[PDB]
């Protein structure tokens, strides 16, 4: 993200990308999830450069 | 032996036979000074274009200028160059403002990454700024 | 540059001139149609880069 | 998916198996390296001792 401060908007943007060592209400919904659906995953390059 | 020294930084009885006299005058044409003056010009390598590529970090050099607007700047530079050997205020040969009608032309520049995103922001400071937000400390 | 200083043709644009031969100073009119290649030509110009 | 719970009243604390079972903090474990990565504050209190 473009702007100051975007270090906060990575935990947002990706709820899946968070660590769950807890048995939190939070913890348990990340880890009943899918790991693929994440970032990036189709593209349409059809210059080089 | 002796060393070769580096060019670039690293990591770290009567003796006199007849038909030896030199008595001959002969002016060449073309002459060896104006031919050898032409060629030195025809030996020099090409310049190395390394716009757009990544350094030693990952960053991509060059300025942040439009890939298409990139392309038109430095036709303009070649006919003022042109102008200057030929040592004229105006060229004839013009690499710019001729009759053909690129638009679609493009050319490398600092704006582009390698994954086809923008340069705003350099490489290095996405990376740094995505595994901050990750981090953990010792408990109160 | 190079083809210039090894190639035996010299370009003397006085022929052109000297073919013409056409003078009539101050033409009351241009429609000579001698005086009118000779201004498109410009033989004194000495660049043929 | 290691998820660790407190135990209450004396009661050990337990992690979650792969099989989705909840063992005590004994025994061998199998551990992958970047499980510790992702949890290097927590499980380094919970299991030093």
């Amino acid at each position: 993200l473009p702007g100051p401060d975007a270090e906060k908007w990575y935990s947002i943007m990706y709820p899946t990308r968070m660590g769950t060592p807890n048995v939190s209400k939070i913890c348990n919904f990340v880890a009943s999830c899918v790991r693929n659906r994440v970032g990036r995953f189709d593209r349409a390059q059809m210059m080089n450069g | 032996m002796k060393r070769i020294p580096r060019k670039t930084k690293g990591k770290s009885p009567a003796t006199t036979e007849p038909g030896t006299s030199n008595r001959e005058q002969y002016k060449a044409r073309p002459g060896i000074a104006s031919v050898q003056r032409a060629t030195e010009s025809a030996e020099m390598p090409m310049k190395n274009n390394d716009e757009g590529t990544p350094d030693k970090k990952g960053n991509t050099k060059g300025d942040l200028v439009n890939e298409h607007s990139e392309a038109k700047d430095e036709a303009d530079e070649a006919t003022k160059k042109q102008a200057k050997d030929t040592d004229k205020s105006k060229a004839q040969v013009t690499y710019s403002d001729t009759g053909i009608n690129n638009a679609n032309e493009l050319s490398r520049s600092g704006n582009v990454d390698n994954e086809g995103g923008s340069n705003q922001k350099p490489m290095s400071t996405r990376i740094a700024e995505a595994t901050s937000a990750i981090v953990s400390k010792h408990p109160a | 540059v190079l083809l210039q200083r090894i190639s035996p043709l010299q370009i003397d644009p006085t022929i052109i001139s000297n073919t013409m031969s056409t003078v009539s100073e101050s033409t009351t009119q241009t429609l000579s149609p001698a005086s009118s290649i000779l201004g498109k030509l410009r033989p004194s110009n000495s660049d043929f880069s | 998916d290691c998820r660790i719970s407190f135990g209450m009243n004396g009661a050990a604390p337990m992690i979650r198996d792969e099989t989705g079972l909840m063992v005590p903090f004994e025994g061998n474990w199998i551990f992958p390296l970047a499980l510790w990565q992702m949890n290097t504050r927590y499980f380094n209190q919970q299991f030093d001792a």
